């Protein structure tokens, strides 16, 4: 784990938001701040032609967040596509070796990963899956079978979920409050 | 110094990265060969006298596998083209099916580097066909983080095979020369009695349409037989005179190997970084 | 003084009398030979370079064309044994279906045989199996005028081979003894990786049951391959790697051979006879 | 050919009947002596176990007469079998090369050869059949189609013949004549 910081220290969180903004769910807590135009958060949501060095120029960031789309929706991009360029993305972002600055990732999905895809996923993220009735994979100190989930799956593929607030919470022992 | 050299292989088929490298005369100190072909398997056992650590499939290799079975110098590896290429209907892109496999060449490569601090030499290599979408080799050079070079064996085999090289080994851009004891023509693969009808051969796949009939044997139109598919790949003869392959078999494995001749130009310049006999 | 000896070879196979000959080091002059298989004489005829002149049928060979090709030094052959052997229960005989073959041996060997007053060196052989009955036993032995030599591979290879040899060659009869390079039992035949349940195999035939099961490799058993076989019979390896043939065909060739080990036991007193390189 | 003798040199012949006996039949132009109880002809039928030296030890042979068991007969042994015995037998008697003299031969066959034995016969005794409405083969001087031959055997086939001798007569050219 990451050691805590005094408070007088801690400073705002800068998040990279792939593919799902979470801007306005961001200040519901006070990770980020209330008025800043040049918001800490950078939000990209097609990064097919992004290179390392447009993120290292975009950087430094602490949060780095990734998400499929919402359930239904569309297949703009097959679903493993999110997470193979979150994963991507991911390592331009994480800091060089000499530097043991806190670094955290998050990434979510909505029920849109296949059976084949979530074993990808675990592998890729070096952890297995967490339900919280989505499933999250993250590096936060912060963390029902699967019928059910699937038959929901399926009722709601034939016909925007931000619950996951309540993860941010340890971050909050490193970085600001309503900042 | 120098000192032999340690390879991890991703997607082996029949060995041709061990074999290029003892070709060549480096010294290799260690080939881990991921690979789950059973017959594929069979030959780098046996043409290479259990030289070579079967690790079976690559989605199976953890990060404690690459750090225990590391460093490595070398990280060589091919996808599989069949949802890849323009040729087969029923692709599956690059994100299913197998053609994601790459991406696990993607993760044990990252797994493989060394760190930034270290300044060790460490060279890698992905190949794959060039009939891919724009859009697949785009993303294939986004994550790999380079450009792929393309070298047909033409120019050093006596068949087509275009194909894509992406790495960082030293002078892949150089101009690929033939070398003097390449098979050039298809007459020079043949074996005794039998005429080539043509100097160069259509690409050669798995399958066996790979014209239809290219020889002349006692005045009638014949195949190639498999010794012959072996000297236009450059492998030796009887490289897959194993494990009681038919034709069909063989054809299989060559069709989906590396032209010899070509890896040997493209690792060659390891010579000069790792031990030699 | 010495002169190449000239050879005259029906039903030939898989060409393995002129095989024995040149590893004697024997200066082959002439090796016709009797073949009707295709897949045969595809084998001698790429693994031996054209230096054998082919002639099909048997049946076929006049008078005339022993004079032509002829002089002969040396007729051997042995006929099909499908029709002379206890093991096929429809049997006809050497006097129907291809047990009468036999016969177009004597009819070519007394065309092939010096005139009375002619002293000049003459050797021949007949080969063909001992599970035959009596009755065929004698009729052969009544028409070659003379008695056969029994002669298993066992004491020079790796398998059960029984077979009778007629022939006036010099110390036929003679103890069997191994030679160094003889690879006498199974696990020397075997590749790599690859285990030896018994020590001789059972008589190995044309089709695939021949224990069945005699071989393991990583813990699992296997039957024997291609390549092992011709180290059984003595054959070089990949000697029937011709003609894109499966394991059955190769398989087929190499169980109506002969025992190269014991060929080369009856072939070596000729070189006393005859050039040498 | 051979040579015409002069009529007081000719001696009688010595012949070799196998398998089918001739000596009554010889008779009837005079090649033997009525009055000879061992006579010039040795007839044997049963040759599986007759040896070079048994025919050497025998005499010397002019004449050598093979022939097929009759058609309304059993076959006591396949229809070759004559044939190759002939064959063996017949290379015994040859005078050497050293010494000529005339040596004549026959095979006779009553249609118990098949189609794939003819081949083989003609093979082996280097000329083609004649047909004597039997069929000779011969190195004797001088000597219908199938379709009557193929059904004569099928009649022949459901129910001795000896017009061969008409084919001995210029025998009387080269050996003795009897009253
Ligand atoms: N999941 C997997 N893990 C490891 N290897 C795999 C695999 N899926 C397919 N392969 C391998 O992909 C190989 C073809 S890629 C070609 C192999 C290489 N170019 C050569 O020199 O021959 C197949 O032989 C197969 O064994
Ligand atoms: N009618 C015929 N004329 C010539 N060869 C014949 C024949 N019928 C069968 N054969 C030959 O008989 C061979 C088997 S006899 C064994 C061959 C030999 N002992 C060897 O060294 O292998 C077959 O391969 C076939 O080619």
């Amino acid at each position: 784990m990451f050691e805590t910081v005094p408070v007088w220290r801690r400073q705002p969180v800068r998040v990279l938001s792939l593919f799902e903004d979470i801007k306005k769910e961001l200040t519901s807590l006070g990770f980020l701040e209330s008025g800043s135009d040049p918001g800490q958060l950078k939000h990209v949501v097609d990064v097919t032609d992004t290179v390392r060095k447009d993120v290292e120029e975009w950087g430094p960031f602490d949060l780095v967040y990734g998400a499929t789309p919402p359930l239904g929706h569309t297949c703009d991009r097959p679903p493993s596509w999110y997470l193979f360029q979150f994963h991507r993305l991911l390592q331009y972002a994480r800091p060089k070796p000499g530097s043991p600055r806190p670094f955290f990732w998050m990434f979510v999905d909505n029920l849109v990963l296949n059976k084949e895809d979530l074993d990808v996923a675990s592998r890729f993220l070096e952890m297995e899956p967490v339900t919280i009735p989505v499933r999250v994979w993250s590096n936060i100190p912060a963390i029902v079978s699967e019928e059910e989930l699937s038959l929901l799956a399926q009722n709601k593929q034939s016909s925007p979920t931000k619950l996951v607030k309540n993860c941010f919470l340890p971050l909050r022992e490193y970085f600001k409050y309503f900042s | 110094r120098r000192r032999p050299i340690r390879v991890l292989s991703l997607f082996d088929g029949i060995a041709t990265g061990y074999l290029v490298l003892k070709e060549l005369g480096i010294k290799v100190g260690k080939y881990v060969a991921s690979e789950v072909c059973e017959e594929s398997i069979a030959v780098g056992t046996v043409k290479h006298e259990g030289n070579i650590k079967y690790v079976n499939d690559v989605r199976n290799i953890t990060k404690k596998n690459i750090e225990e079975w590391g460093p490595f110098d070398l990280v060589i590896g091919g996808s599989p083209c069949n949802d890849l290429s323009n040729v087969n209907p029923a692709r599956k892109g690059l994100y299913e099916g197998t053609g994601r496999l790459f991406f696990e060449f993607y993760h044990l490569l990252n797994y493989s580097r060394p760190k930034e601090g270290d300044d060790r030499p460490f060279f890698w290599m992905f190949e794959n066909v060039v009939a891919m979408k724009v859009g697949d080799k785009r993303d294939i050079s986004r994550f790999l983080e380079c450009n792929p070079v393309m070298i047909d064996a033409i120019k050093v085999s006596a068949a087509h095979r275009a194909r894509y090289f992406w790495g960082n080994l030293p002078g892949m851009n150089r101009p690929v020369i033939a070398s003097k004891n390449d098979k050039l023509e298809l007459q020079d693969c043949l074996e005794y009695n039998r005429i080539a009808k043509l100097k160069k051969v259509q690409t050669i796949t798995t399958k066996s349409n790979s014209q239809l009939f290219p020889v002349v044997m006692n005045g009638k139109e014949d195949v190639l037989w498999c010794t012959e598919l072996e000297r236009i790949f450059g492998f030796p003869v009887h490289y897959t005179d194993v494990s009681n392959m038919g034709r069909g078999a063989r054809q299989k494995l060559l069709g989906r190997s590396w032209s010899v001749p070509v890896i040997r130009h493209l690792f060659a310049p390891l010579k000069d970084y790792f031990a030699c006999e």
